[PDB]
């Protein structure tokens, strides 16, 4: 209904009314100040009473007179979902930053969705293939699971998920959707311009990819809601539509780290180092939102920056309950000359417990595994001594779990230029093979630098002609 | 001849052992030095938390 | 006995959608701990079926033995191997080796819950096991209640005269929960920013 | 990358064996009257002349020759609990006839 | 005096205030009373709040408590009976029967609360107690009117040690003794109840030479603090009125720090170290003090304390630490190396051991045994590296001695048939100075170091040698 008021205060970037009428609105309803500047929105989140509440800012306050007009929609912000959001880039307000003018819709829905039921619920989780050879063999994807990376940028976090669209997207079909939680603005234009010219979406032409991109020029409020405005458009698709779908996820450390912000203006005492106390609520909701219906079937990949490289920290250790398989890349290896730079023990899938990826997968994985951390504990006693200094059994140990480290260096296929070598996509039935010979000693008896920066089984072989010469 | 080389050599890499234990005993006192500094952090926050409320 | 096979929410209503509960009583949330006097010594194994866990740290019945290590290493996976084992004493005639299994899960997916019923059906062994959950979406107060009113639905089990196991995964999310409510209310923190008066709903 | 004598090299022997006794996989669980052999071929040092590697390979067999053959065995450990002189002797026989693997 | 009439205001936790009336004043530390259909729940009075508003934190649960409802002032402090009429029974921190013999009942009742004694009623250790445990008697004596104190980790043998004095020196010694349970498992007062009526410690046909008050952590916070006030006042009657000197046990003292510092932070007081109570050393200062020997009874405490993390320079092990006169560090891994006691004697520090309290030979003996085992463990980074092989014979024949007295720290336990399967054995102090005497001057030098495992004296090391050969 509407609902007149004037703004009392701006405290922070979180302003507080004062309605001139004895209707009030519910919370999460939305409201709009009036301004010759455009509008602000804002979100009811408290009412602290006597018909004074307080509202999450999703503009920047700047230049707020004290006794000035905002009314009332009457319900939470509300996006355009259909069909025709394809080709299009959305921000938060529901309105396109890419100007191709106001967005065709049949229904607009608010951002905030009561999350799918326990009995809506599909049990699959079909191995679904990255093409990455890492990937496939320490931790694959499947049709149900959720991956998540966290570390800091290496190889560049945007990047990976770049790979991960060429690879997975032009073999899956269908729908994706993208959602960037207050990502920096020169790469989405960037990447908006490659669909474009590999001709996945065209303006002119079909587009089988949708987009929402954020700025993290925005307000805290802001970029908090720009994961919502995507999750919306998802969940229209998964059920009403009933297609299935990719999400992917690229900065969602940045959706904490906005609530983190509000979280102490609004009138909270917050968790200690300085987190939001909310967070175990609304990290469920957006995890439970992208739960996979009887309808369509989604799988989504997420990154997460942590500033110190501390998974042990109290906001990446929320994001590990809502994810049954990890990739985590680390900082370390990128800097050694490894790329990708996934880490190699700190990896899991759910369907690596088992044959759930066949025996001979799971035993060469396995293996692997068990070669790398004996690497690992050996690492003390290499750099205050080596290895000649150690048991001969030892020696050849150490030798081997040396060329698996290398062996995993993949190189990119849309970032060839960046890292500087021809691209390599390597199977996941190839993976199996390749990795099979090398733990018998296969190509364990030729050089170091034929591991380094190489794909499947034919480059390693190929790499020892060069050096020969 | 054989034990001579066999103590020197021992000799050496007991030497270099030293150099290389060194870099491990600087790159513990920064692990030592971090750590000092998140606890001191930490416990701020939590009196703080106390006194807020 | 109407629990059996069904998912409840905290409230101990149905969630999955299966029929209604055919109880034979109401019982609370909070009720106080059998005393000294209404207690006897353990002497009843409990087997894991795992070589290890059986032989260098063994299980018995009213005993509390605490599984610690890092989040999602398999933390369910050594719960589970537990309830698929006492499948074989179950299924008989001898009563003192029966399994009537609680699952709390509090601070999880449904996605991953919804794997784990399936497991259970195909391994036969969702006949008697109840699932109690608080989901991650759903507030601080009902995942907060989730591991108290399973205790609840054991007290009945146990006071009957049968056996049954309880896991409760995970009562580190439970202090979070407690957290998230009480710096709301502003309670003043115990230790690390969780209200002291947290040791007192785990001990009881 | 200590020098080791014999008496040490007993222990570090004995326990590489011991510790891959223990090991065990995902999703695989096993009743008491069948983990109460395998401990006695750990302890009582059957494994110690056994190959580190194949110690996996023998825990299996030998499980599916005593399903054959003393079934008998197995469920009077399971019905009575205890190992007598006789169960442990016919044990101690069942043991030595695998020991090669 | 006349019943004082308060309505409840807001009940917050454990902490919950009442509201007084004026022209009657309550007083700190009384105790209400409020109707309830759980008993009486008795309130402590902690805080004024100005204008007869006091705040107070539970002796009892605070579930089902009813907005607006009367409550009636004792008058005075938290009254329990005291009499000889305790022994056997287990009690609560309310003065009521838990093991369901009647009302605990007897001619006379005191507070729970006594300020300290001053200097001038003090008395000094100057007799010996005698353990029968032999590294204990050794290296680490423990002696009459005592303060000792069992510092360890996680549940390492403390209850097991603290059950086979119990067994003993309660029944063999002529006074009293209190066994206090703060905040204990419901598990651990059952195990203690059984094991100390088979042991003929309690005859419940007759008078016993323990009491227990067995309170139990399912009480909020409030409660589990002053489980231990509870049982000491018991002492105190003992002590004082009937002057007899008491052996005291309490078990885990770790629990009243705890117990206290979650009721700190609700009182409206910041938080201070390490997460403790900022009114760590003064609550510590008063239960220790009064646990003092003095002219109208001596008193010999036996605490048990968790280390938390197997870290004890943390601050509420650390203020405890200086209390205590014969402090034990009961290292875990000890425990698990098969060695019962898991007595760790180069860092157990005794203040009843010296060249005149149990006299020059005793010292030199046990000084002699701790420079030996200290060899052990310096030469432990030599042997790592460079190897065992290149080590001096005349390292090998202290390392041999040392490596004999390892595993004669080992004695049985009594009290142990699940833990341990071979019977206790009580070892005077006499006998302990002469059988590590003679391993010294390499008596046992020639004899296996698993030949003194699970022996008594001397006698049992020497039949025991016999055994190995057949």
């Amino acid at each position: 209904t509407p609902i007149t008021g004037k703004v009392t205060a701006v405290i922070g970037a979180i302003v507080d009314v004062h309605f001139e009428q004895s209707e009030l609105p519910a919370i999460l309803n939305a409201l709009e100040i009036k301004t010759p500047q455009g509008k602000l929105v804002l979100e009811v989140a408290q009412h602290l009473g006597e018909n004074t509440v307080r509202t999450i800012a999703m503009d920047g306050t700047e230049g707020l007179v004290r006794g000035e007009k905002v009314l009332d929609t009457g319900g939470p912000i509300s996006v355009p979902v259909g069909r025709e959001t394809l080709g299009r880039i959305i921000n938060v307000i529901g309105e396109p930053i890419d100007e191709r003018g106001p967005i065709k819709s049949k229904l607009r829905k608010p951002i905030h969705a009561d999350p799918p039921s326990f009995a809506e619920q599909s049990t699959s989780a079909e191995i679904l293939e990255t093409g990455i050879k890492v990937v496939d063999l320490l931790a694959p994807y499947a049709r149900g699971g959720k991956i998540g990376l966290f570390g800091g940028a290496g190889v560049g976090k945007t990047v990976f998920i770049q790979e991960l669209i060429n690879n997975i997207a032009k073999a899956h079909g269908g729908f994706s959707v993208f959602t960037g939680v207050g990502e920096r603005t020169r790469e989405g234009n960037d990447l908006y311009r490659e669909m474009k010219e590999t001709g996945v979406i065209n303006l002119e032409g079909e587009s089988k990819v949708a987009l929402v991109f954020g700025q993290m020029n925005e307000p805290p409020g802001a970029r908090a809601r720009v994961a919502l405005t995507g999750l919306t458009i998802a969940e229209y698709f998964r059920d009403e539509e009933g297609q299935d779908v990719l999400l992917f996820i690229d900065n969602i450390f940045r959706f904490t780290q906005a609530g983190s912000e509000v979280s102490a203006l609004l009138g909270r005492i917050p968790s200690a180092v300085g987190y939001q106390p909310t967070l175990a609520t609304d990290m469920g909701l957006l995890q439970e939102r992208i739960t996979t219906t009887k309808k369509g079937s989604v799988t989504s990949v997420q990154a997460v920056y942590v500033p110190a490289d501390d998974l042990t920290d109290p906001a990446p250790a929320t994001t590990f309950a809502h994810l049954d398989a990890t990739t985590v890349l680390s900082r370390g290896i990128s800097e050694l000359g490894i790329y990708p730079a996934v880490d190699p023990l700190d990896s899991k899938s759910r369907l690596l417990d088992a044959a759930v990826v066949g025996q001979e997968h799971y035993d060469v994985a396995s293996k692997v595994q068990e070669t790398l951390q004996t690497y690992k504990s050996l690492q003390d006693i290499i750099a205050i001594l080596g290895m000649d200094e150690l048991s001969e059994q030892d020696k050849l140990t150490v030798e081997r779990a040396r060329k698996i480290q290398r062996f995993l260096s993949q190189p990119f296929a849309v970032a060839e230029v960046f890292t500087g070598i021809p691209g390599k996509l390597v199977r996941l039935k190839d993976t199996v093979a390749s990795f099979k010979a090398v733990l018998e000693g296969k190509y364990d008896n030729i050089p170091e630098h034929a591991f380094y920066m190489v794909g499947g089984i034919e480059d390693v072989v190929a790499k020892a002609e060069k050096l020969a010469a | 001849q054989g034990y001579a080389a066999e103590i020197s050599a021992r000799r050496n890499a007991m030497d270099n052992a030293s150099k290389n234990a060194g870099d491990m005993i600087n790159r513990y006192s920064i692990l030592y030095n971090r750590t000092r500094q998140a606890v001191i952090t930490n416990e701020l926050v939590d009196i703080i938390t106390g006194a807020s409320s | 006995p109407g629990l059996l096979g069904r998912v409840v929410d905290a409230l101990g209503n149905p969630i999955d959608g299966k029929g209604p509960i055919d109880a034979a009583g109401r019982s609370r949330a909070q009720v106080k701990a059998p005393g000294i006097l209404p207690r006897r010594s353990v002497h009843e194994p409990v087997q894991t079926g795992l070589k290890a866990v059986d032989a260098l740290v063994p299980i018995g019945r009213g005993q509390r033995e605490l599984i610690i290590g890092d989040r999602q290493t398999g933390k369910t996976a050594v719960a589970l191997d537990t309830i698929l084992n006492q499948k074989r004493w179950n299924n008989g005639s001898d009563e003192s080796k029966k399994l009537y299994c609680v699952y709390v899960a509090v601070g999880q997916k449904r996605s991953t819950v919804a794997q784990l019923v399936q497991t259970l059906e195909q391994h036969d062994a969702m006949k008697y096991s109840i699932i109690v959950a608080a989901t991650a979406s759903e507030a601080a107060p009902l995942q907060y209640l989730a591991p108290f009113t399973a205790a609840s639905i054991g007290e009945w089990f146990r006071d009957n005269g049968k056996h049954a196991l309880i896991v409760y995964d995970d009562l580190s999310k439970q202090a979070v929960a407690y957290r998230q409510l009480s710096l709301l209310l502003r309670r003043p923190p115990g230790r690390e920013a969780y209200p002291g008066d947290v040791f007192y709903l785990h001990s009881r | 990358g200590s020098d080791l004598d014999a008496s040490t090299k007993q222990t570090l022997v004995r326990g590489e064996r011991l510790t891959q006794l223990l090991k065990q996989n995902q999703y695989s669980p096993l009743a008491t009257e069948e983990q109460v052999p395998l401990i006695y071929a750990g302890v009582n040092g059957h494994l110690d002349g056994i190959e580190l590697s194949r110690i996996g390979e023998f825990e299996s067999s030998f499980l599916s020759y005593l399903k054959s053959n003393h079934n008998e065995l197995l469920t009077e450990i399971r019905e009575k609990g205890e190992l007598s002189k006789e169960l442990l002797a016919s044990l101690k026989s069942a043991t030595e006839s695998f020991v090669a693997t």
